[PDB]
């Protein structure tokens, strides 16, 4: 449970880059 | 209009897939029948639902045993991260650190990840407990 | 900070939520596998690599940064040496050799303790070229030398 | 092959456009914050190794994953049915193009980390490895069935053709 947790952490972390302009 | 099975008049068996390295056609129509469809008149259709295209498929140890061996392997206020780095410093002891990393293996395949940061004493309490 | 080459040669050799998701990345560590290829003029190359703890996937790690005249200089010897060797000598090589059914080469047994061939260098005569005849066949020159790179 | 080539660069020059502004973009410092990953310094022939086994492993669990007992992968790369197939197992075997297309850049891979195992073993001369690297990258699309699963990859083969007849 934790292990997804970090990898969707890393993918969020990914997903900031271009967090406020995508949405 | 569409033509059954029993319109067929003499289909028989399917006993070999091959011989010579030549395929066999199965003389009955069913594959034909499950690929598409006849008409009245005898001519064939074909359902065209191939989405994905498939352009190669068209043409073919105990775990305290564990605990009481990475305390016989560490030193007080150390990691075992850091007991790999002393051992492995060829190294100066690599029958000790090839037991170590197996050991290391051997708990992480039990399901305890995260074991490299793991100090003597929380490893002694987690034996104790 | 790093750590010895023979744990994670244990860790490639004897080898699950944890291990599925870090093979997402692969042909990103194809990537950097085959942009940091040996130059031929140079016979071994050490490289950092990032490795999962139970050897999933293993990455390169390094950008190759090359100072563009000397590497330009270098391939031209390269040129007028192989234009050498083909006036003076050829077999080309049989492609795949390993055969299908058999595994990868481990590398602890059959290349760690041979020494490798020569290299392809030019000769390099120590009177004209004296400014460049302690530094031009280095895998990245003048690293450690602070009048002429910046640093690490 | 020269009209070729220039109308390439051509159109890379009048294609240039200047990239957006972003946030700086770091993958491998996000994977060390990570203490699921690890640091060593290796050489480039044991790491050149360590990837193609890892995606022979990699492509043998992604056959394995839908209990396919009928398909087998060599280590070099080649994928072949082991028995005359059915309706169904044919059904069974829907792998999309970028299947294919990863095997097939492992398969390139290999070769190209091969070709340098055969020279440290003293096999051959580097005057003959920098022959067999040149074959490679000018004969992808003969040595691989890669052009199959791409088709705007046409573009890249005939480049390293054209590259091929000026050297």
């Amino acid at each position: 449970e934790e292990a997804d947790a970090i990898y969707a952490a890393l993918d969020k972390r990914m997903d900031e880059r271009r967090k406020e302009r995508r949405e | 209009d569409i033509l059954a099975s029993e319109d067929v008049e003499g289909q028989e068996a399917a006993t070999l897939p091959s011989e010579g390295g030549v395929r066999i056609t199965p003389f009955n129509l069913q594959e034909e029948m499950e690929e598409g469809h006849f008409d009245a008149d005898g001519n064939y259709f074909l359902n065209r639902d191939a989405q994905i295209r498939d352009s190669w498929l068209d043409n073919i140890m105990s775990a305290q045993a564990l605990l009481e061996g990475l305390l016989e392997l560490l030193l007080p206020r150390e990691t075992v991260a850091g007991a790999l780095r002393r051992l492995g410093a060829q190294p100066s002891s690599p029958q000790r650190l090839d037991r170590l990393s197996g050991l290391a293996d051997q708990m992480v395949a039990r399901g305890n990840l995260g074991v490299y940061q793991e100090t003597r004493e929380r490893l002694a309490m987690r034996l104790k407990g | 900070e790093d750590m010895p080459p023979e744990h994670v040669r244990k860790i490639i050799r004897d080898h699950k939520r944890v291990y599925l998701g870090a093979l997402k990345y692969m042909p990103h560590a194809v990537l950097k596998l085959l942009e940091n290829m040996p130059m031929p003029w140079e016979q071994i190359r050490d490289v950092p690599v990032l490795y999962h703890i139970t050897g999933a996937i293993s990455f390169v790690n390094e950008i190759p940064w090359v100072i563009e005249p000397v590497y330009i200089s270098q391939w031209g010897s390269m040129w007028i040496m192989m234009r050498r060797e083909k006036r003076d000598r050829f077999k080309r090589m049989r492609f795949p050799p390993f055969d299908d059914e058999e595994p990868p080469l481990d590398y602890a047994d059959n290349i760690l303790d041979v020494e490798p061939l020569e290299a392809i260098q030019l000769e390099l005569d120590p009177e004209e070229d004296a400014p460049v005849l302690d530094w031009f066949y280095d895998h990245q020159p003048l690293r450690d030398s602070r009048k002429y790179v910046n640093g690490s | 092959s020269y009209q070729k080539l220039l109308k390439y660069y051509v159109l890379n020059a009048l294609k240039h456009r200047p990239p957006k502004a972003q946030k700086k973009r770091y993958l491998f410092r996000s994977f060390k914050a990570t203490k699921f990953f690890q640091s060593t310094k290796l050489d480039w022939v044991e790491v050149g190794l360590q990837v193609c086994r890892q995606g022979y492993n990699m492509l043998n669990l992604l056959i394995h994953r839908k209990n396919l007992n009928y398909l087998h992968l060599d280590y070099n790369f080649n994928l072949k049915p082991v028995k005359t197939l059915t309706t169904k197992e044919r059904k069974k075997s829907r792998f999309g193009n970028a299947f294919h297309l990863c095997r097939e850049v492992l398969r390139l891979t290999k070769l190209v980390v091969d070709s340098h195992v055969q020279y440290r073993l003293g096999n051959v001369d580097a005057f003959q490895l920098a022959d067999g690297l040149q074959y490679i990258f000018a004969h992808v699309g003969q040595l691989t069935g890669m052009y199959r699963y791409k088709y705007k990859l046409m573009r890249q083969i005939r480049m390293c053709k054209d590259l091929k007849h000026l050297i």
